[PDB]
């Protein structure tokens, strides 16, 4: 269960992401072994969404918002708050522990 | 709040196939809402605002049915994935 997010560059610290503005950011998606199943740098393009709204998983709902702008870090998403029993099928499997590495880097 | 235009179509279509596939696992559900707005394209538009739609959007959307036809030969997920990239990018410009 939980999500455990460890530092990799920090942010700037009082800048934090609110409810309504659209995070943009680059990640790095890589399961529990180390192999790596998505990833926007790799893309050269960022990724944006709007938090609060349900749009992505409970990892990144409380892992994100958590962050401060200009921040790298490391999230260790268990299955409890990732995709779980059913998971996402041929991608991530049942009962995973997905590694997620990001980038904050736009509040926008 | 009934969608008549093409964007307005697009975007709750693929709001309602996306939470399908992704929230539920539904990709015969995600087919069915698809399949009807991508038929429609083919048949070809009428308005303006229709024909500029297809100018922008066609294309695109057009390419991710071609990933979704490429899904339904191989079974490769990999390919569903690429086809809901490309229709995440229209639904934000239409956003
Ligand atoms: C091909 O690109 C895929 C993403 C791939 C798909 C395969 C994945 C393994 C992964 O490779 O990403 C991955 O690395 C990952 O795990 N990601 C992505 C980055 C953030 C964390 C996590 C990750 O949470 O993603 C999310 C999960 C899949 C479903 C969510 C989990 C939470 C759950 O409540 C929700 O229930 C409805 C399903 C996918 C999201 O994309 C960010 C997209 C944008 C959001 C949704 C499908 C829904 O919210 C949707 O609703 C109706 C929306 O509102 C959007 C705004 C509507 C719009 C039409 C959808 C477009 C589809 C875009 C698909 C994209 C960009």
């Amino acid at each position: 269960s939980g999500v455990q997010v460890e530092t990799i560059s920090p942010g700037d610290g009082r800048t934090f992401p609110k409810r309504g503005q659209t995070c943009v950011v680059h990640y790095t998606g890589m399961l529990e072994d180390g192999k790596k199943f998505d990833s926007s740098r790799d893309r050269n393009k960022p990724f944006k969404f709007m938090l609060g709204k349900q749009e992505v998983i409970r990892g990144w709902e409380e892992g994100v918002a958590q962050m401060s702008v200009g921040q790298r870090a490391k999230l260790t998403i268990s299955p409890d708050y990732a995709y779980g029993a059913t998971g996402h099928p041929g991608i991530i499997p049942p009962h995973a522990t997905l590694v997620f590495d990001v980038e904050l880097l736009k509040l926008e | 709040g009934v969608a008549i235009l093409w964007h307005e179509m697009w975007h709750e279509g693929l709001e309602e196939a996306s939470r399908l596939y992704f929230g539920e696992r539904n990709v015969k559900g995600m087919f069915e809402v698809l399949e009807p707005l991508h038929a429609m394209m083919e048949r070809g538009p009428q308005t303006l605002k229709e024909t500029s739609f297809n100018q922008a959007y066609g294309r695109d959307l057009m390419e991710a049915q071609e990933w979704c036809r490429k899904y339904m030969k191989s079974g490769n997920v990999k390919d569903l994935t690429q086809a809901w990239d490309l229709y995440y990018h229209v639904f934000r410009r239409i956003s």
